[PDB]
């Protein structure tokens, strides 16, 4: 599955960071079966923390590390699964992953963004 | 000018520009023998060694002023140029541009470009190229850039008239190179389609391959004749599509909905929350295995929903929703299906199931007009178009030849040990006739010995075949090596057939010695081609060899582009839709595995392009439209249809006419040997006569008036027309009595007894009729007449059935079976209707030819079937699970023994074989018939390409490249045999024509007397211009209604009426329905307005023009339809009647034809064809009827597997004729055959108690099923070929004759006054020498200008005694010059002679002694 | 396939008879657990009383001595999808005359759906002392015979006529 994300995303401290993610799946998005997981790992060999998940609706896990700054910013039926991180902080630097399953499409999609926080 | 060769110099240029200045100061065609691209004329001879490939002064004097110059190739090729400095930089004298031309004109360069193109094609074929292909495409872009730079640097870019860009193909090269540059240096995006654009590289082939430009030009010019016949096909598809839209609008949406919706659900709350085809099934009725609901219908003759299921109209059209009639668009699509007959069986069995069986009439009309008529019009015009070219070219060709001869002639006028002993021995030992007969009988025996293969071959038989092929290889090898040493090895390899034999014996020794286990088709099929050495003697198989040799010969370049096309489309399909499939497979095949026909690989892409070529495009089109959208897929598939089918049709007609040119390719003298076989024939005849004489010698050494009265009586009573009519009445009634014998006959328990007693009465009447004919004609005259024999046979069968019934010996096996032979009773009618009689005796006169061209076909298919049996022989034995029917996965149950173990441990698993497999040459013939008719070929192919071994579970596509076998088979068989066949048929249907004196074959006497007047109607043109009537206002009214303005406005009004009739669609808003009704109201009132205007003006004369009669008919029908449909809508209810009445409005749409001369002439050819088509339709209806009776008789209680539904089931003379009409177009006969072929009771159940009836046993008889279906297919094919010939003859006829009529009376009166000035005595006799001034004294059109004697001798005027001539013969001879050779000539000749003999009985003074030409021949 | 036939309506006393009742399913391919009840009203009485019930290839015959024995199932065998409920009545006595209601009770078994149809067929049965040949038979026979006779008469008439004609002709010359 083709997943389009910026490999590196550079955002100023305090600004809003939209993490763009779209995916080219031919099959129509069935909200009763579509699956999306967004996770966060500090490094390629570090632990992933799921922070948002779609399962027939939007699920925001409200991880303490993000406070209430995470928002969904996509539209699954339009093949957009982007998220928004409001008022970015230096600790938000790291790796963010968009996982995508669009049954009955066989292949799972994976986008990986390296978010860097500028002064 | 043999010495016209001067290097292009600056001095010459100076003279050129000087002459240009002289021309410009004072203000012919280019000679078609000095153009570029052709070959250099011979008058120049060979080129000096230095001058070749160098700027040469332009040789055509046409360009002698322009700044142009030629350079000639070392192969004497011509190349124009422009002497203007290229790009205002490179003079023709700059050594750079010099060597540029040098490198451009060559043969290394064309081969370079062609090789690069071929490599680039090979690289295109890959779908996922590895990394180094980047550098390879770099190299190709490099070569293209360099060659384009060479060309543009040599011939100038555009800075001159003769230049790069003016070359049209060079535009394609420019596009290719610039797109390569962009695609490499911009990374534009969405490259999935950009990458495709580089396929145009493969088109540069056409520019490079010497002599393809002319072929593509030929095809392009062959299209331009499809102007009218495409207007007409769009128009007919549109009219029939509006009809289909009006009848079936939204019909293919009925779905057997449930009836016990709980949870307070309704149809809508459900139809919203319902997505998965596993959930639709819970609420609708899906057949055991299928992916649609069960189309039902509200009427009684449509399908039927099972109990507890109501038929409602909701959901999604059938077949992925693409095919239906909901919108005009889908109507046009479904009708393109039904016209190209491409899997139309499913549209048939879907509408007939939804709308009702009664609507089969619609299909009858569509398939007979739209499928049959259009394909024939196409096949006509291209043919005619193609034929034209041949004549022209061949004419032009021979013309040039003559010039060459004259060209030549002008030049001629200007000139004015014991090893040799053994060799001789053996060369005598190869006795031409006897050893030739030996080789031939051994060839035929080897073939008939290979055909003895079957699937379960006992090892004894197998080793027998082994040693047999051993001995045959030995014999053939021995004789070939003998012939080799008999003559010089060189002389042996000289003759082609010996190369053939040597190649084949080589292959045989190869696989005998090496025992190649990996390949079987390597040898076991190639030893077969020896059967072609029968071409030596067989003068028909030799025609198949000549057709093929043409296909790879003279008419071979054309075939090339076909390959190119079938390649290009192929790779196009692989680049657009390639990734699309694998990405979207889950939609088109629920298993998430690519469908059998994807385009994800080049091979499969070529498969699908071949499939759409052979006329099966629709299923692949649904899949492709599901995945890659309806936008690209329709463009691609319609482009493939049109282009590919056009090229295949031009190829086919090319081979056809080039083989029929047997009259034009007959230039051979007496054969060096008539037939080496015939030598042995004569010699054995000599020997047999010798031994006959000797044995006869040795045998002789060892040893009442009343009776003739009665016969005249009976002759009268049997010729008397009342008797013939009565007999035909009885025949028709007997056929009806047969037709009522359904399966429901036991329910109608009164019709049964009436029909029984009526069968008794009918057999009695026919016995009495037989006796009457006997007493009348006499056994001698009677048994001579064949028709009388068919009557005798059939009435004797009836008599023996009757006596067996009355004796009580019924139910004694055969006798009961004999009752089914009763079904031949309708055939007794074949002799009473002269239409059927004349068609049947035509086809019987044409049988002999198809005997030869079916024997060659049978040998050919036998070759293919043994090739088959060798490859596929019990490798079809899959281990299916019967519950769903899914071949088990080859991972488990690999070898059959495991399939049987699984049977033992489980259920519903059957080591199942196909039913039309290749197990022995018998079933081989059947499956080849299927593959050659594309009906079932798909199942045979799939189960074959999965073959693994003699008994092993077939893997999914373990032997893929055996598809090739089918395609190669298809081609030859279905595209050469047929071709060959068609050849003789036209020749045959030409010879028979010439046999009768140009008469038309398929018409009676009366039909011909009609036909002649129907031809009279065509091109009448005596039409009087109606006079302008006497009234002020009527004045302006007529002035209006006569101008082209008013008529063209009416036409555009009709076109708008069409476009407002097609803009309706299923489910449209109420508002749109009302406004369309009001627009139609306005169109109705406006057309009535123009009719009333024509009436007001033309007065009575309106009803003169036939087209005006049609206008009045349509306007009345239309206002009726309006009012009556209104009354239906308000008073009555039934919608079906309402729509079938409202359908009448399309008359106005039909009214368009008036304007187009082109559309009219076509369908006028149709209406003059309709007689012959009526006779053929009658005969085809007899055959369809006779087969329908057999259907109802023995195929009624067969199982219901596939193509035999609850409907379409041989259970009634209604359903039986449905199915027979289905398979009349050869469609779907595979399916109808499939359930009959069950015999043994794991497939059937021969003790199935049919409820109500009493005929146990529910599986038909295979040996009669295959006979039934193959015979009906072949008869349908012959009758359809007759139809094709009829329509093509009519089309060839209408075009050739164009005619007008001149007539004048005052010309006679001026002829009389000029007669008095030369004949004062009114003796009606004038001197021939004085006629030289007489004929030059008349006024036009009778005036003939001096010299008159040049033409007067050619008129053939008789002369009475005394060098004198009558008045009438001169007046008529002059009359024939102006009026021509019309039918009125000989009629006017009679009336003027009869009026003269009544006034001048003195015949003694009329007797002519000679004519004008014979006397001059006596003078000279 | 299946064909709805109407039973015969008269039985010859002291002999055997077969009461047809064929209730073909609308769509052949589907399957069901058919089981039937036959009830009957003796001509002269007014009540429909059950005589037999046939479910799962066994004929539980009711205790009416009007049918003690004398009847056996002639309907579909060993299928449990009956589709032919005809019974056979050996020994037709005079008490077997009246009306017969053939109740079917189909349970069409579907994808996720069990419809339970009840079709009812009714039959009129007369016990006759002697088989009256059906009116259609004798009418058809008489029609065939008179038609044969009139056809031969017309033919021989036209024959004698044309013969007298051509005879006068041949004797004229
Ligand atoms: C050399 C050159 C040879 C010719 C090449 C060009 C020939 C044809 C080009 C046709 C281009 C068609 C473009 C269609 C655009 C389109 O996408 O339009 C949409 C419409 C309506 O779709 P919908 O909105 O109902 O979709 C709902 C989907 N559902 C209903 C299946 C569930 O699709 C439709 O009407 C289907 C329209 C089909 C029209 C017939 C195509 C012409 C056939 C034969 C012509 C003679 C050859
Ligand atoms: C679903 C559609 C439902 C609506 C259909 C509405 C229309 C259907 C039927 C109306 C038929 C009305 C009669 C048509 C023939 C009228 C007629 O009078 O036709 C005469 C012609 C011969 O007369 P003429 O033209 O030589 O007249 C001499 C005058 N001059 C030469 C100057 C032209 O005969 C011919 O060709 C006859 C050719 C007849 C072809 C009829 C085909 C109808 C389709
Ligand atoms: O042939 C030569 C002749 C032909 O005789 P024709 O048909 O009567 O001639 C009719 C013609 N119009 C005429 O006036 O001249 O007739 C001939 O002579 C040729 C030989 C005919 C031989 C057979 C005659 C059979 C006559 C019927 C025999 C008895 C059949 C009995 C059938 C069963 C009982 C009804
Ligand atoms: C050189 O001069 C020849 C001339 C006589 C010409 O006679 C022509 C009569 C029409 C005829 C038979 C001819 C050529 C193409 C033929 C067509 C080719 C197509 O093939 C078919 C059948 C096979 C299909 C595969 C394709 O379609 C037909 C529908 C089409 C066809 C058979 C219709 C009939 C055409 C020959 C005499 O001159 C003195
Ligand atoms: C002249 C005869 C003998 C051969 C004709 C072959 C053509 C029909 C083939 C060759 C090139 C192919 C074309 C190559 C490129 C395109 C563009 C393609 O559209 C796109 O790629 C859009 C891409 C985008 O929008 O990003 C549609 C198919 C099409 C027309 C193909 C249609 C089929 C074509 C014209
Ligand atoms: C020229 C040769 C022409 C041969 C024509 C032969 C006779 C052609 C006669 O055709 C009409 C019969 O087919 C009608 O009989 P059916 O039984 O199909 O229709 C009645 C259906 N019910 C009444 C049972 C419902
Ligand atoms: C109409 C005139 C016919 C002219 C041409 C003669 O063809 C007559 C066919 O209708 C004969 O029918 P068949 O018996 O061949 O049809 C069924 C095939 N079997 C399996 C029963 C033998
Ligand atoms: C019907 O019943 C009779 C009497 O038992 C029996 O002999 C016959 O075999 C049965 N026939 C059928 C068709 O079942
Ligand atoms: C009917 O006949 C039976 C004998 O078969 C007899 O026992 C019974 O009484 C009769 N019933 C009537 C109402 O006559």
């Amino acid at each position: 599955m083709e997943v389009t994300v910026p490999a590196t995303l550079n955002v100023l401290n305090g600004s809003d960071a939209r993490l763009p993610c779209t995916f080219n799946s031919c099959y129509t998005v069935n909200h009763k079966q579509f699956s999306l997981n967004w996770t966060y790992q500090e490094c390629n060999n570090c632990s992933e923390e799921m922070f948002l998940q779609f399962r027939m609706k939007i699920i925001n896990l409200k991880l303490e590390r993000f406070q209430d700054r995470v928002e969904f910013s996509g539209n699954p039926s339009k093949y957009d699964v982007s998220v928004m991180l409001r008022n970015v902080q230096p600790e938000d630097e790291g790796i963010y992953n968009c996982y995508i399953m669009n049954p009955p499409d066989r292949h799972r999609g994976h986008g990986k963004i390296h978010l860097q926080v500028l002064m | 000018g043999p010495q016209s060769f001067v290097h292009f110099t600056k001095q010459s240029l100076a003279l050129i520009e000087q002459r240009i200045a002289e021309r410009k100061s004072k203000e012919p065609k280019p000679s078609s023998d000095l153009e570029a691209g052709k070959q250099l004329p011979f008058i120049y001879g060979d080129i000096p060694p230095g001058m070749v490939s160098e700027p040469l002064e332009d040789l055509d004097p046409y360009y002698a002023d322009k700044k142009t110059f030629i350079v000639l190739n070392k192969g004497k090729t011509i190349f124009r140029f422009n002497a203007t400095p290229a790009l205002y930089m490179l003079s023709p004298f700059s050594p750079l541009r010099r060597i540029s031309i040098k490198i451009l004109v060559h043969s290394l360069f064309s081969m370079l470009i062609m090789c690069t193109i071929l490599t680039n094609c090979i690289f295109m074929t890959m779908n996922n190229p590895p990394d180094w292909t980047k550098n390879v495409e770099y190299t190709f872009t490099g070569i293209y850039t360099f060659e384009s730079l060479v060309k543009i640097l040599a011939r100038g870019f555009c800075v001159g008239e003769f230049t790069f860009l003016r070359d049209p193909w060079n535009w394609l090269d420019f596009v290719v190179i610039v797109f390569a540059y962009l695609t490499e240096f911009v990374n534009l995006g969405n490259v999935s389609a950009l990458r495709t654009f580089r396929v145009l590289r493969a088109l540069k082939t056409i520019s490079v391959i010497p002599g393809l430009k002319t072929i593509v030009g030929a095809l392009i010019q062959s299209v331009k004749k499809l102007s009218d016949v495409m207007i007409l096909t769009v128009f007919c598809l549109s009219v029939f599509a509006l009809i289909g839209l009006q009848l079936f609008m939204g019909n293919l949406k009925h779905k057997c909905f449930r009836n016990s919706l709980e949870n307070n659900e309704t149809l809508e709350s459900i139809m919203n929350t319902l997505e998965s085809e596993e959930d639709f099934r819970k609420y609708f009725y899906y057949l055991e295995g299928s992916k649609d609901a069960l189309l039902c219908g509200f009427s009684t003759d449509s399908g039927q929903c099972p109990e507890g299921y109501t038929c409602v109209k909701i959901g999604r059209n059938p077949d992925y929703g693409y095919t239906s009639f909901d919108t005009f668009s889908w109507a046009f699509l479904a009708l393109f299906r039904l016209m190209t007959q491409d899997y139309w069986e499913n549209l048939y069995q879907q509408t007939l199931r939804a709308a009702g069986k009664t609507y089969m009439i619609f299909f009858v009309v569509v398939i007979f007009l739209g499928s049959f008529y259009l394909i024939n019009l196409i096949l006509a015009v291209v043919a005619m178009a193609y034929k034209e070219q041949n004549q022209a070219n061949i004419e032009e060709a021979k013309q040039k030849e003559l010039e060459f001869q004259q060209m030549l002639d002008r030049l001629k006028k200007e000139q004015e040990p014991y090893w040799i002993k053994f060799k001789k021995c053996i060369y005598f030992i190869v006795m031409d006739p006897f050893v030739d007969l030996a080789i031939t009988i051994c060839i035929v025996l080897n073939t008939l010995f290979m055909a003895m293969e079957h699937h379960p071959m006992t090892e004894e038989f197998k080793n027998v075949l082994a040693i047999g092929n051993l001995v045959f290889t030995g014999i053939f090898a021995a004789e070939m090596v003998l012939k080799l040493i008999a003559m010089d090895p060189y002389e042996y390899f000289q003759v082609g057939w010996n190369i053939f034999d040597s190649l084949i014996v080589t292959l045989s020794l190869v696989e005998l010695f090496l025992a190649d286990v990996e390949g079987l088709s390597v040898l076991r099929s190639f030893r077969l081609l020896r059967v072609f050495k029968l071409a030596k003697s067989w003068p028909t198989l030799n025609m198949l060899i000549k057709i093929i040799g043409n296909s790879v010969g003279a008419l071979g370049n054309l075939t090339l582009v076909l390959a190119i096309i079938v390649f290009i489309f192929a790779v196009v399909g692989m680049q657009l839709f390639g990734k699309s499939y694998k990405e979207c497979v889950c939609k088109i095949n629920d298993d998430c595995t690519l469908p059998r026909w994807h385009m994800n690989d080049f091979f499969h892409s070529f498969l699908i392009v071949f499939r759409v070529l052979c006329g099966e495009w629709i299923e692949t089109m649904w899949d492709c439209m599901e995945v890659a959208g309806q936008a690209m897929c329709l463009i691609v598939y319609m482009m493939v249809m049109v282009i590919g089918n056009l090229v295949v049709l031009n190829l086919f007609l090319a081979l056809l006419l080039s083989s029929f040119s047997s009259d034009n390719l007959t230039a051979i003298e007496e054969d060096p040997d008539a037939n080496n076989l015939q030598i042995a024939v004569t010699r054995i005849k000599k020997g047999i006569n010798y031994v006959k004489q000797t044995l006869r010698e040795f045998i002789l050494k060892a040893f009442g008036k009343i009776w003739w009265n009665i016969r005249k009586t009976c002759y009268k009573i049997v010729e008397h027309s009342w008797f013939e009519s009565f007999i035909v009445l009885m025949i028709l009634l007997s056929s009806g009595a047969l037709a009522f014998e359904d399966i429901y006959i036991e329910r109608k328990k009164t019709i049964k007894i009436i029909l029984e007693y009526a069968d008794k009465i009918f057999t009695y009447i026919f016995i009495l009729e037989m006796l009457l004919k006997w007493i009348a004609y006499g056994y001698k005259t009677y048994f001579t007449n064949a028709w009388c024999w068919l009557d005798f046979l059939i009435v004797d069968v009836s008599l023996v059935t009757l006596v067996a019934n009355t004796l009580g010996y019924s139910d004694l096996g055969p006798i009961k079976s004999l009752r089914t032979l009763r079904a031949l009773r309708p055939l007794r009618a074949l002799s009473r209707f002269e239409g059927m009689r004349v068609v049947v005796n035509a086809l019987i006169g044409a049988i002999p030819s198809i005997m030869n061209v079916l024997l060659v076909c049978l040998i050919f298919w036998l070759i293919f079937s043994i090739m088959g049996v060798n490859l596929f022989a019990g490798k079809f034995y899959e281990c299916i699970n019967t519950t769903d029917g899914s071949r088990f996965p080859a991972s488990q149950v690999p070898n059959r023994s495991e399939c049987f173990a699984l049977m033992n441990v489980s259920q519903n698993v059957r080591w199942k074989n196909l039913k039309v497999n290749f197990d022995n040459v018998g079933l081989g013939y059947l499956s080849l018939l299927q593959v050659a008719t594309f009906k079932g070929w798909t199942i045979i192919m799939y189960a074959a390409v999965d073959s693994v071994n003699v008994d092993k579970q077939p893997k999914y596509e373990y032997s893929l490249y055996m598809y090739i076998y089918f395609v190669v088979f298809i081609i030859f068989g279905s595209f050469f045999t047929l071709n060959l066949f068609i050849g003789v048929i036209i020749d045959n249907f030409n010879q028979q024509k010439k046999k009768l004196g140009g008469q038309d074959i398929f018409m009676t006497e009366e039909q011909k007397k009609y036909y002649n007047a129907m031809k009279k109607l065509g091109s009448k043109k005596p039409q009087k211009p109606i006079p302008r009537p006497g009234n002020k206002i009527q004045g302006c009214i007529f002035d209006l209604v006569t101008n082209q303005a008013f008529d063209i406005s009416i036409m555009v009004l009709i076109c708008l009426n069409m476009v407002t009739m097609m803009v309706e669609k299923e489910g449209q808003s109420q508002h749109m329905t009302e406004v369309l009704y009001w627009i139609n109201v306005v169109f109705i009132i406006l057309f009535t307005g123009e009719c009333v205007l024509k009436l007001i003006s033309l007065r009575h004369y309106y009803f003169t023009v036939g087209w005006n009669i049609f206008d009045f008919v349509v306007v009345i029908i239309s206002i009726v339809g309006m009012f009556l449909a209104d009354l239906i809508e308000t008073y009555f209810v039934s919608p079906t009647l309402f729509r079938v009445i409202r359908l009448a409005r399309i008359g106005r749409i039909l009214r368009l034809v008036k304007g187009a001369k082109g559309i009219r002439t076509l369908l006028f050819a149709l209406m003059m064809s309709l007689p012959a088509l009526f006779n053929i339709g009658l005969l085809l209806f007899l055959v369809m009827f006779i087969y329908a009776i057999f259907g109802m008789s023995n195929f009624a209680y067969v199982k219901k597997e596939d193509g035999i539904n609850d409907m379409f089931n041989f259970e009634t003379f209604g359903n039986s004729m449905i199915c027979l009409f289905q398979i009349t177009t050869s469609a779907g006969w595979d399916g109808l055959l499939a359930p009959i072929l069950n015999s043994k009771p794991p497939d059937c159940d021969p003790k199935k108690v049919h409820p109500g009836s009493s005929v146990e046993g529910d599986c038909g008889n295979p040996s009669v099923g295959i006979f039934y279906f193959v015979s009906y297919i072949i008869i349908s094919f012959l009758v359809v070929v007759n139809m094709y010939i009829a329509v093509i003859l009519e089309n060839f006829s209408v075009a050739t004759e164009e005619s007008t009529e001149p007539l004048s009376e005052d010309d006679f009166e001026m002829f009389y006054e000029v007669w008095e000035k030369f004949d004062p005595d009114a003796t009606q006799f004038i001197e021939f020498s004085k006629l030289s001034d007489f004929a030059a004294a008349l006024d036009p059109p009778l005036l003939i200008a001096k010299p008159n004697k040049v033409q007067l001798i050619a008129m053939d005027l008789p002369m009475v005694s005394g060098d004198r001539i009558h008045c009438l013969d001169i007046l008529f001879a002059f009359t024939k010059r102006v009026l021509g050779e019309s039918g009125e000539m000989d009629s006017l000749r009679s009336q003027m002679e009869e009026r003269f003999m009544s006034a001048n009985p003195s015949k003694v003074s009329y007797e002519p002694i000679t004519t004008t030409l014979k006397r001059k021949q006596e003078d000279v | 396939g299946c064909v709805e036939v109407d039973s015969e309506t008269e039985a010859v006393y002291g002999m055997t008879f077969k009461i047809l009742c064929i209730s073909c399913k609308r769509r052949s391919e589907t399957n069901a657990e058919t089981f039937t009840e036959w009830t009957f009203r003796q001509k002269g009485t007014e009540e429909f009383v059950k005589i037999l019930r046939y479910e799962n290839e066994v004929l539980q015959l009711e205790e009416d001595e009007r049918f003690e024995g004398r009847v056996v199932w002639n309907g579909s065998r060993g299928t449990k999808d009956l589709q032919d409920l005809s019974i056979f009545i050996t020994n037709v006595t005079y008490n077997h005359s009246g009306d017969y209601e053939c109740h079917v009770y189909r349970l069409l078994f579907f994808e996720n759906y069990e419809h339970n149809t009840s079709v009812v067929k009714k039959i009129h049965i007369e016990v006759v002392d002697k088989a009256n040949r059906d009116m259609a038979s004798i009418v058809s026979e008489i029609m065939m015979y008179v038609l044969i006779v009139v056809l031969t008469i017309w033919l021989v008439a036209e024959m004698i006529y044309c013969y007298k004609k051509i005879a006068a002709a041949t004797e004229t010359a």
